[PDB]
RNA sequence: GCCAGUGGCGAAGGCGCCCGGCUGGAACGGGUCCGACGGUGAGGGACGAAGGCCAGGGGAGCGAACCGGAUUAGAUACCCGGGUAGUCCUGGCUGUAAAGGAUGCGGGCUAGGUGUCGGGCGAGCUUCGAGCUCGCCCGGUGCCGAAGGGAAGCCGUUAAGCCCG
RNA sequence: GCCGCUAUUAUUGGGCCUAAAGCGUCCGUAGCCGGGCCCGUAAGUCCCUGGCGAAAUCCCACGGCUCAACCGUGGGGCUUGCU
C-alpha cells in the first residue's frame, strides 16, 4: 500500500525488495526461509491487514510480577489479523498498557503471518471450492489437542470462539473440531488452531487431490 | 589436484580427533593406533574446489565469514580483504543477523563458519535467516543445518591459513577475477597469525 | 412407549449469543415475524433439506437416488432452486 | 494396611506412622469389648 | 514377543518417513507384507520394493518416495461388508477419498475402491495416507 | 498460480516458516537444491538430480 | 545394507595339515573341542572361548 | 537368550549363511556323513555333540545340507535315537542332580528357584511334546521316576 | 575396615576376610541340536529387609521400655550415665516397607557422542605378564544430547516416543 | 430425574515417575495374543439368492381435511436377527 510505503524505510533486505517493487506477492515472501521482521511488509503486499476489521483481539490478561513494594502489572494481549482468504497471524504482545500491548500484538502478529490450504475434503460436499480445510488436521499447544475436520458448506465454524475467530480471518468458514485438554487456556488454544492450520501445510498429497478437493493454498 | 599432498600434511589438513562422528566417518580415512583419526584429503580437495564454485556463483559482499577460534580470526580477515566477504573475527555479536536494531547489521546470502560448535551463534542466526552454511568440519563436528562440509583439523594455524588460501584463490578463478592460479600473489605466510 | 409428537423446530444451543440475537433480530424486523419459535421454524425446514443433501451426497443408488430426485422436485416446486439444480445447490 | 502417599504428606496433616497407631489402639479396644468383654 | 510382522513393517515405513530415510528393510518379509507394498506402489506411496532372500522368511528392501504421512495395521482385522467403508473411512483416513485402507478379500488383497467397484467386502488390515 | 517447492531429499513441500534452505548445485549449477529444516537439522544427504554430486 | 542385512558368520573353514603324518584335514576355527588328527591322534586345534588357537598348520588354507 | 526368567536380550548364536546347494570344498558324501552320525552315536555322543564334532574335526557344515536330513533321523533311521528326547533329558539329569544337592543342602533357597525353573521348562516341553507325539500322553514328569529313568 | 568404584552377581529382598567342597543363573563364541516348543497371566503357589511372636541356646558392643543426672517455664524428649527385651545361632510362624527406577512384562522401529564392566575379534607395544594402548561386535551399566515427547520438571535406542500384545 | 455437557468409564476414545493409580518380586493354570512357507477343509468372514423378523412408530415423495399438525397411497428403513 502506498500510504504506508511513503513512510516506510525498509531496514530489512526483504523490506529493500518490497520497496523497490521486487517480492510483489506474498506468496514470493514465504516458502524461502526468509526473516520477515516488518510488519510494515505484511501491510504492503497484504493490505486488507491493516483493518480494524480483519483485526481480532482474542484475549487480554492482567499478569503480576511481585517485588518488595508490591505487585507491577502488565498486560499480555493475543491478537490475531487475517486476510480472509488464506492468510492468517496470531501475536502475543506485552505492555504497561493494554494499547501498547495490542499494538505490539498486532505487529508480532503480521510478523507471524503463514499461509494455509484451503478445500473440500467431506465425505458430504465434494463441491470442489475452498470453503473448509481439505483434510482433516491436528494441532497442538500445551495440553491443548486441536483437531480440524472439513466440514460441509453452510455448516459453519463448529468450534469455540476463538477458533471461529482465526478461521474466519483464514477464510475457513465451515469446520468440524474436536478438541482436548484446557481450552479454557486461550493462549494455547488459538497456537494449536493456528498450528493446525500450517499442517494442512505439513501434509502430503498426490497429484488429482489438487483438483478433486479444491487445494487453494492463497487467494483464490 | 592442488597444492599437492605435503603442504596439506605439513599444515595438519588431515589430522583429525580423538572423538568421531558418524556424519563424518564418510571423509575419515582411517584411525591410527593412538586413537587419532585422519581425514581424507581428496575429499578435502574436492569439497574446496566445489565450494570455490559455489562462492563464486554468490555475490562477494554477501558473504560472510566468521572464526571466534584466534587461528581462524585472521585468515578469516584476510579471506574478507581479499573477496570482500563480511569477516567476523571476534566475537559474533548476537543480533547482527536478527536484530535490525545493532550498528552493524548484516543479512548475508551465505556463511563460512570455521567451526560449527565454536560458532554456534552465527549458525542458528543464519538458520533463521534461510542461508546456506558452508563450514569446515573435523572428525568431531555434527552436519547438522549444513549444507556444505570441508573436513579439515580446523584448529590449527596452519590449515586454517592454507584452506582460507585455497578458497580465495578458487573463488578468484571461478569469478575470473584472476587468470590462471598460480597468478595468485598472496602468501599463507600472510594468512597465517605468525603468533 | 408410544408415539409422542414432537416440535418441528429447534432452539439454539446458547440462547444469548450476541451475534446470533443480532441477525436474528434484523430478519425479524425485515420479514415482519411474531416469533422466534417461526423463524426457527424455517431455519429447521432448512436444515432437514441440508442433512438430507449430505446424506445423499454420502450415499449409494437404487434409493437415495429416488430421494435425490425426490429432494430437488420437492425444492423445485417450492421455488427455492431452479430445475437444473443440484444439492450443491 | 492399605496407605496412600497422600497420606504420608504434611502439608495440613498429622503424621501418618502415627495417625495408623491411633487407628490400631482403636481397632484393639473395638476388638477387646466385641468379642470377649 | 514378535506379533504382526505387517503391523511392526507399517510403523517402521512411518518412523522412516518421518525422519526423511530414503530406503527401509523388512524382515520378517510375508506375502502379505508383499501384497500391501504392491497395493501401496501402485497407489503411489512408495517408490520400488525387491525380496531379498536369505536362509530365513526373507527381507523387503522398500525405497520410499516421501508421499505417507501415516500408514498403520488395522489389527482387530475387521470384516467389513461392501457398504460399511464409508464409517472406516471416517474412521482411519482425514478426506473422502484421501488415502487408502487395505482389504483383504476372497478375491485377493486389494483397496477399498477396487473393493467397492467389485461389490465385494473383506477384512480390514491396514489404512495408509 | 505458483508452484509449491519441494525438498531434493525427502520430497515432501516445503512450508511457509520453515527453517529450509535453497541454492544451485555446487559442481552443477543449473539446479536449484531446496533442503527441509528436519534434512538440515537431521545431516539428511541430498543429491543433486541433474549430476549426482551427494552433499549432506 | 552392511553388518546385519543377511548375518553372515566371521568364522572360517579351515584346510590344515599336521606336523607329523602330514594329513590335509578341514576344521572349524571357532571349535568347542579340540580337534585331533584322524590318522595320527594329533592336537590340531586346542578350544578357547573363541578363534580355536592352531597347531600344526604350516601349510594352510581357507574357505 | 536369557529370556524366560532372566530377560536378558542376549544374542550369542550361530548365523549360517544362505546355502541353496552344499559347499565344494566339502569332502564326504551324504552316505558316510550318515555313517559318520552313527558311529559317534555309538561311542556315545549326543546328537548336538555330533553335529559339533562334525563340524570342528570333519570340516561338515550342516548335515542337513549334505544329507538332506537331520541327525536324528538318521538316528531313528538306523534304530538309535533317543527314547525321551535329548534335551527334556537334559533338563531331568540337571534336576535329579539338584534334588540331592538340595537334600543335603536345605537352606540353598536360591538354587532351589533354580530348581522350580528348570522343572517349568520340563513342564513346558512335555506339554509339547506330548502335543507332538514325541511322548506317550500319560507320561508326567515325576523326581523319584525320573532318577529311576535317569539311573 | 582400607582396597571398594554412578563397579559386579542376583527375580526381587539382598549379597564383601581367606581356603576347600556342593550348587544356581547369565554374557560371549558357536555353518552344534530341537523345530514355534512362544508372550502375558485371572485364580493359585514360592521367595521375601527390619521388626515382632513360639520354643531352645547364647549374650561382647549397641540398646526400645525403664532407671538416674542435667536442660527447660515445663521436658513423659533432644544431651549424659546405665540398662531389659532385642540384635547372634537353631527350627518354625508372621508376610509387612519411601519393598522406590515412586517408571509391570515381552517384541519391532526412530541420530548419536562419551565412559565403564564382561566376552570376543583385529592391530600395535611390551619388563613377553590372566600385561598395556587403539579400534570393531555382542551384551550390561551410566552421563550427555539433536530430533521427538511432555503440564512442566524432565525423558530421550537402558523413552516417560511410534507400533504390536 | 434421565440424556448431553463428560475423552469424568474412554471399542471408537482416558490415564497409572512427580497429580488418583504398576501387585514387593518371581513362577505358572484357564483365558487372551501369537513367526514363515506349502497343501487341504471351508467353521468364522465376504458375495448372490430363497423364506421370516406383524401393524403402528421412523425417513421420503405424492395426495385429502384452508396449509400444517393429522390421515391415506407408495417407496425405504427398524426389529440383536434367525434360517
Ligand atoms: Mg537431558
Ligand atoms: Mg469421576
Ligand atoms: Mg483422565
Ligand atoms: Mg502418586
Ligand atoms: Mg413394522
Ligand atoms: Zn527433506
Ligand atoms: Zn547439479
Ligand atoms: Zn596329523
Amino acid at each position: 500500500s502506498q500510504r504506508v510505503l511513503e513512510e516506510w524505510e525498509p531496514r530489512t533486505k526483504l523490506g529493500q525488495l518490497v520497496k523497490a517493487g521486487q517480492i510483489t506477492d506474498i506468496h514470493e515472501i514465504f516458502r524461502k526461509g526468509y526473516q520477515i521482521k516488518e510488519p510494515e511488509i505484511v501491510d504492503v503486499l497484504l493490505p486488507e491487514v491493516n483493518m480494524r476489521e480483519n483485526q481480532e483481539v482474542l484475549d487480554i490478561a492482567l499478569t503480576v510480577r511481585m517485588t518488595d513494594s508490591g505487585r507491577r502489572i502488565r498486560f499480555r494481549v493475543l491478537a490475531a489479523v487475517g486476510n480472509r482468504d488464506g492468510y492468517v497471524g496470531l501475536g502475543i504482545g506485552h505492555g504497561r498498557e493494554v494499547g501498547i500491548a495490542i499494538r505490539k500484538a498486532i505487529n508480532y502478529a503480521k510478523m507471524n503471518i503463514i499461509e494455509i490450504k484451503r478445500g473440500c475434503g467431506s465425505w458430504e460436499c465434494r463441491c470442489r471450492r475452498p470453503h473448509s480445510i481439505p483434510f482433516a488436521v491436528e494441532g497442538k499447544e500445551g495440553s491443548v489437542r486441536v483437531k480440524l475436520m472439513p466440514g460441509p458448506r453452510g455448516l459453519g465454524l463448529v468450534i469455540g470462539d476463538v477458533g471461529k475467530k482465526i478461521l474466519s480471518l483464514a477464510g475457513v468458514q465451515d469446520v468440524w473440531s474436536q478438541s482436548l485438554g484446557e481450552t479454557r487456556t486461550t493462549v494455547n488454544f488459538a497456537k494449536a488452531v493456528f498450528n493446525a492450520l500450517y499442517n494442512t501445510n505439513r501434509v502430503a498429497i498426490q497429484p488429482g487431490m489438487e483438483e478433486k478437493y479444491g487445494i487453494v493454498v492463497g487467494r483464490e | 589436484y592442488l597444492v599437492p599432498l605435503d603442504q596439506y600434511l605439513a599444515a595438519g589438513v588431515h589430522i583429525g580427533t580423538q572423538q568421531k562422528t558418524q556424519d563424518m566417518k564418510k571423509f575419515i580415512y582411517r584411525v591410527r593406533q593412538d586413537g587419532l583419526y585422519v581425514l581424507d584429503v581428496r575429499k578435502t580437495d574436492e569439497r574446496l574446489r566445489t565450494a570455490g564454485k559455489f562462492l563464486a556463483k554468490f555475490d562477494p559482499t554477501s558473504i560472510l565469514a566468521v572464526s571466534v577460534r584466534l587461528y581462524g580470526q585472521k585468515p578469516v580477515k584476510k579471506f574478507g580483504e581479499v573477496t570482500g566477504a563480511r569477516a567476523i573475527p571476534g566475537r559474533f555479536l548476537p543480533g547482527t543477523m536478527t536484530n535490525p536494531q545493532v550498528k552493524n547489521f548484516i543479512e548475508p546470502d551465505v556463511l563460512i563458519v570455521t567451526d560449527p560448535r565454536a560458532d554456534h551463534q552465527a549458525m542458528k542466526e543464519a538458520i533463521e535467516i534461510g542461508i546456506p552454511i558452508v563450514a569446515l568440519v573435523d572428525t568431531e563436528n555434527f552436519l547438522s543445518y549444513v549444507d556444505l562440509a570441508i573436513p579439515t583439523n580446523n584448529k590449527g594455524r596452519k590449515a586454517l591459513a592454507l584452506i582460507y588460501w585455497i578458497l580465495a584463490r578458487e573463488i578468484l578463478y571461478n569469478r575470473k577475477e584472476i587468470e590462471s592460479r598460480e597468478d595468485f600473489k598472496v602468501p599463507v605466510e600472510e594468512f597465517e597469525m605468525r603468533i | 412407549d408410544p408415539k409422542r409428537q414432537r416440535k418441528k423446530y429447534e432452539t439454539p444451543s446458547h440462547p444469548w449469543i450476541k451475534e446470533r440475537l443480532d441477525r436474528e433480530r434484523v430478519i425479524m424486523r425485515k420479514y415482519a415475524l411474531k416469533n422466534k419459535k417461526e423463524l426457527w421454524r424455517h431455519e429447521t425446514q432448512l436444515k432437514e433439506f441440508r442433512r438430507r443433501a449430505r446424506r445423499l451426497l454420502a450415499a449409494r443408488g437404487k434409493q437415495a437416488e429416488v430421494e435425490r430426485v425426490q429432494l430437488l422436485q420437492r425444492l423445485n416446486r417450492l421455488g427455492l432452486l431452479p430445475a437444473d439444480a443440484v444439492l450443491d445447490d | 494396611m492399605k496407605r496412600r502417599p497422600r497420606k504420608w504428606k504434611k502439608k495440613g496433616r498429622m503424621r501418618w506412622k502415627w495417625i495408623k497407631k491411633r487407628i490400631r489402639r482403636l481397632k484393639k479396644q473395638r476388638r477387646k469389648e466385641r468379642g470377649l468383654i | 514377543t514378535l506379533l504382526d510382522p505387517l503391523a511392526n513393517a507399517l510403523s517402521h515405513i512411518t518412523n522412516s518417513e518421518r525422519v526423511g530415510k530414503k530406503e527401509v528393510y523388512l524382515k520378517p518379509a510375508s506375502k502379505l507384507m508383499g501384497e500391501v507394498l504392491r497395493v501401496m506402489q501402485e497407489n503411489g506411496y512408495i517408490g520400488e520394493f525387491e525380496f531379498i532372500d536369505d536362509g530365513r522368511a526373507g527381507i523387503y528392501r522398500v525405497q520410499l518416495i516421501g508421499k505417507i504421512n501415516k500408514a498403520g495395521a488395522i489389527k482387530p482385522r475387521f470384516p467389513v461388508k461392501a457398504r460399511e467403508y464409508e464409517a472406516w473411512e471416517k474412521r482411519f483416513l482425514p478426506a473422502f477419498e484421501f488415502g487408502i485402507l487395505i482389504v483383504s478379500t476372497s478375491q485377493g488383497v486389494m483397496t477399498h475402491k477396487e473393493a467397492i467397484e467389485k461389490g465385494i467386502g473383506g477384512r480390514l488390515i491396514a489404512y495408509v495416507y | 498460480k505458483f508452484e509449491v517447492p519441494v525438498c531434493t531429499s525427502c520430497g515432501k513441500e516445503i512450508t511457509p516458516r520453515e527453517h529450509a534452505t535453497h541454492f544451485v548445485c555446487p559442481n552443477c549449477g543449473e539446479a536449484i537444491i531446496w533442503r527441509c529444516e528436519s534434512c538440515r537439522v537431521l545431516s539428511v544427504p541430498y543429491k543433486c538430480p541433474k549430476c549426482g554430486w551427494e552433499g549432506p | 545394507l552392511p553388518k546385519n542385512l543377511i548375518p553372515m558368520p566371521k568364522s572360517r573353514f579351515l584346510r590344515v595339515k599336521c606336523i607329523d603324518c602330514g594329513n590335509e584335514q578341514i576344521v572349524f576355527s571357532n571349535p568347542s573341542t579340540t580337534v585331533r588328527c584322524l590318522v595320527c591322534g594329533a592336537t590340531l586345534v586346542e578350544p578357547t572361548g573363541g578363534k580355536g588357537i592352531l597347531k600344526a598348520k604350516v601349510l594352510e588354507v581357507l574357505e | 537368550m536369557a529370556r524366560m526368567h532372566a530377560r536378558k536380550r542376549g544374542k550369542s548364536g550361530s548365523k549360517r549363511p544362505p546355502r541353496t546347494a552344499p559347499p565344494t570344498w566339502v569332502e564326504y558324501t551324504a552316505e558316510e556323513v550318515e555313517g559318520l552320525v552313527v558311529k559317534l552315536r555309538k561311542e556315545g555322543y549326543s546328537a548336538a555333540m555330533i553335529g559339533t564334532i562334525l563340524r570342528d574335526q570333519y570340516g561338515i557344515p550342516s548335515v542337513k545340507l549334505i544329507t538332506g536330513k537331520k541327525i536324528t533321523k538318521i538316528l531313528e533311521e538306523n534304530g538309535l535315537a533317543p527314547q525321551i528326547p535329548e534335551d527334556l533329558m537334559a533338563l531331568i539329569r540337571k534336576a535329579v542332580n539338584l534334588r540331592k544337592h538340595l537334600e543335603m543342602h536345605p537352606k540353598d533357597r536360591h538354587s532351589m528357584r533354580g530348581l522350580q525353573l528348570t522343572e517349568s521348562k520340563i513342564r513346558r516341553l512335555v506339554k509339547y511334546y506330548r502335543r507332538t507325539g514325541k511322548l506317550p500322553a500319560k507320561w508326567r514328569y515325576d523326581p523319584e521316576q525320573a532318577k529311576l529313568l535317569v539311573r
